[PDB]
This record gives C-alpha cells, sequence and structure tokens, in this order.
C-alpha cells in the first residue's frame, strides 16, 4: 500500500483509499495488513491530499469569470509545483530501499502540512463571496501580511503573477 | 514496464490495454483521454470549404508535430507517476484545443475574426503564443488578397472568403480589424482598377499600407 | 506524552489574525519537526 498511498496523494483514489465528494480522502475500514493504531496517521496524511484534489477540481473547472480570476488560477499552479516535485522524490527512495516505513513520509512532508490550510481558505473566500474584478488583488494582499514565512513567500509569488495582467492592461491603456 | 504502453497512446497506435493494485485505471484514464483528442485532430485536420480554413488547417499540423517531437524524446523508461505529472502542464492544453475546434465552424473572414476574439478573451495566460502562431499563419493567404488592391489591382477570388466580391462602373459590393482602414481599402483598389482602363496593436499591417495609400 | 499531546492539541487549535500566537506556534512547530526526525531515525 506504499505505492498505493502516493497515487492517492496525486489525485487517484482506490479501493483501500475511498473517495467522497463531501468529506474527502479517508481510510475505508480496518485491514489485517495494517497496524491497529496506525490508521491515525494515514487519515491525517489523507487530509493533505483532500486539499490537493479540491485544488485541481477548482483549477480544471476555472470556476465567476474574468481575466484576473483566470490568471489567478495559473498563478496557483506555480506554488503547487514543489509539492509535485517533493512527492516525486520519494519514488527514487522506495525503489532503492523497499523496506521503508510509513513514518518517514510524515517526517518528510511536514512543510506542506501547514501551507495548504492557510492558502485553501483563500480559495473559499472567493467561492463564497463572489470576489469579481480587481478586488482579487486585495484578498491575496490582505492575507499576504500573514505571519508564517512560507505562507507569505507563497502568496507573494501569486501576487507576482497576478499583477502580470494589470501591468499589461495598464500599459496598453496608458 | 508499461511505460512504452502509456507513451504509445499519445501517438494514436492501439496497445494491449488501449482499444478502440487496481486504481491505476483511474490514473490511466487521465492520460488515456488525452490521447482521444490527439486522434480526434488528425481525423479533423488531415485534408490539405475555404482557402483560409486550409491555412489554419495547415498551421495546426505545424504544431502537432512538435507535440510528437516532445514525446519519444526525453523518457526512455521513467517512473509511472512521472508521466502523469510531466504531461499535466502540457496535457490540459491539448484538451483546450478541443473547445476551440469542433472535436458549425466558421469560414472566410468570419473565422479570421472569430479566432481573433479568442486572443483578448484569454490573453495573459499561457495560451497566448500558441493561438498567436495560429492567427499569424491563419491570416497568411488573406493578406495576399489584400496585397492585390494595394500593389497590382488584380482582384483574386475563389469561393468568397474575401469580404468584397465582384457609366457607373462602381458596383463592387462591399458590405474585428480596425474600421479606420476597412473602408479605405475598398477605395484604394477601385482607383487602381480605374487607372488600368486609362496588447494587440495592428502595426505590422497598416504601416506598410498607409504609406502606399497616400501616394 | 502528556507534554507532547497537549502541545499538539494547541497547534491543532490554530490550524484546524492574532499574529502572535500564530507566530508563536511556528516556532514550536519548527522545533517538533527536528525533534521528530531523531525519533523517526531510531525507527530505522
Amino acid at each position: 500500500m506504499i505505492h498505493e498511498l502516493l497515487l492517492a496523494l496525486s489525485g487517484y483514489p482506490g479501493s483501500i483509499f475511498t473517495w467522497n465528494k463531501r468529506s474527502g480522502l479517508q481510510v475505508s475500514q480496518d485491514f489485517p495488513f495494517l497496524h491497529p493504531s496506525e490508521t491515525s496517521v494515514l487519515n491525517r496524511l489523507c487530509r493533505l491530499g483532500t486539499d490537493y484534489i479540491r485544488f485541481t477540481e477548482f483549477i480544471e473547472q476555472y470556476t465567476l469569470h474574468g481575466i484576473y480570476l483566470r490568471a489567478f488560477c495559473t498563478g496557483l499552479d506555480s506554488v503547487l509545483q514543489p509539492y509535485r516535485q517533493a512527492l516525486l522524490d520519494l519514488e527514487q527512495e522506495f525503489l532503492g530501499d523497499p523496506h521503508l516505513s510509513i513514518s518517514h513520509v510524515n517526517y518528510f512532508l511536514d512543510q506542506f502540512q501547514l501551507l495548504f490550510p492557510s492558502v485553501m481558505v483563500v480559495v473559499e473566500q472567493i467561492k463564497s463571496q463572489k470576489i469579481h474584478g480587481c478586488q482579487i488583488l486585495e484578498t491575496v494582499y490582505k492575507h499576504s501580511c500573514g505571519g508564517l514565512p512560507p505562507v507569505r513567500s507563497a502568496l507573494e509569488k501569486i501576487l507576482a503573477v497576478c499583477h502580470g495582467v494589470m501591468y499589461k492592461q495598464l500599459s496598453a491603456w496608458m | 514496464e508499461l511505460v512504452k504502453d502509456v507513451l504509445n497512446v499519445l501517438i494514436g497506435v492501439v496497445s494491449a490495454t488501449f482499444s478502440l493494485p487496481e486504481s491505476i485505471s483511474s490514473l490511466l484514464s487521465e492520460v488515456a483521454e488525452y490521447g482521444t483528442c490527439y486522434t480526434r485532430l488528425s481525423h479533423f485536420s488531415l485534408q490539405p470549404k475555404g482557402l483560409v480554413f486550409q491555412a489554419f488547417t495547415s498551421g495546426l499540423r505545424r504544431y502537432l508535430q512538435y507535440y510528437r517531437a516532445c514525446v519519444l524524446s526525453t523518457p526512455p523508461t521513467l517512473s509511472l507517476l512521472t508521466i502523469g505529472f510531466l504531461f499535466k502542464k502540457l496535457g490540459r492544453q491539448l484538451r483546450y484545443l478541443a473547445e476551440l475546434c469542433g472535436v458549425a465552424f466558421p469560414t472566410g473572414v468570419k473565422l479570421l475574426s472569430y479566432l481573433y476574439q479568442e486572443a483578448l478573451h484569454n490573453c495573459s495566460n499561457e495560451h497566448y503564443p500558441v493561438l498567436l502562431s495560429l492567427l499569424k499563419t491563419s491570416c497568411e493567404p488573406y493578406t495576399r488578397f489584400i496585397h492585390d488592391w494595394v500593389y497590382s489591382g488584380v482582384f483574386r477570388d475563389a469561393y468568397g472568403e474575401f469580404m468584397i466580391q465582384v457609366k457607373l462602373y462602381w458596383t463592387h459590393g462591399y458590405v474585428v480589424f480596425l474600421k479606420h482602414i476597412a473602408h479605405d481599402i475598398y477605395v484604394c483598389g477601385k482607383t487602381i482598377n480605374l487607372l488600368k482602363l486609362c496588447v494587440l496593436m495592428k502595426r505590422s499591417i497598416t504601416a506598410p499600407l498607409a504609406a502606399h495609400i497616400s501616394l | 506524552g502528556q507534554v507532547v499531546f497537549r502541545l499538539q492539541e494547541f497547534i491543532d487549535e490554530v490550524m484546524g489574525p492574532f499574529r502572535t500566537y500564530q507566530a508563536f506556534m511556528w516556532a514550536l512547530y519548527k522545533y517538533f519537526i527536528s525533534f521528530k526526525e531523531e525519533l523517526a531515525e531510531i525507527e530505522k
């Protein structure tokens, strides 16, 4: 279920890792090939994946309309890249050593555990208040004063791309 | 190894599991359905009605070969998950090209202007160069028609893609691009045909043009 | 365990704009990752 886990973390659930459109990723039931008090960490690890899918389900649908919103989407694709990069790194590890345990990935994947919940609610405000127009430039900036250095440096990048639209329309007009 | 199977779907050739744990099928479908549009393009852009539609059809194959060039180049045999991630930032763009075409479809000027409004609609995103390289060659023959009334005056028509068709002598019926030059082209030609019997800034067109209209 | 379970309950009640507690846990959270690595290594 090692390789089964990584695929579930990429957006492809299975039988052992069921999917729900309401709750999200979750362990189905008890299995005899897993420790009785181990299912805990997997559910906590699955919460990292549940955020990831709702990203893609939002990205693919692009849903509200406007260039600033659409360009904010592509800006969201850049920040998720190290998550794609770091997860792929584990593949080289287990192919090398096949006896690794489930504890190591949690020790490796702690940094992304904190970045998503702060940036995920930023998407929720947009889908719940219909933030249409240039006002998206402030909702990203209002959370840009956050305390977490990584969360600050992440939304910093989206702002560096979201302004890429304003500067163009500003230039072609002024 | 299954990698030579998945990689041979973007080309169109069927495989042992591609006809025409157990969760891999869900992962397989995400790269599978990518292939279904690649084949759905060669079935649509194979011919060499309208002249401007041919060039746009001839410009599309100038792109797919690059998509065939990128594949079969980098990976001899890579990890299965690497394929899905590598062909994501590029694969989704392939599915966008299905919304553009059918897989009805305008022709003539109606198409050369429809594709233009697809630029401003999705300008700043990563779809700017690919659409531009199409529009840059989907208007190539139409400029030649425009390059007649300006230099030679021999009106050339085939099926009516031109917006203009053919005592008083002034019955060449006439009735997007800037109308500031539209009506001017209509008169910049009839003069030559009469002497014979006696950011989207369109600067690459009007600049070599207005210099010849005043003369 | 009580010392580490209570702290984990504290960090949980901040993730799920005080700018100080939120800035305080990030220091606590940073210490735990490094501490966790030593415990994880032993398991190897």
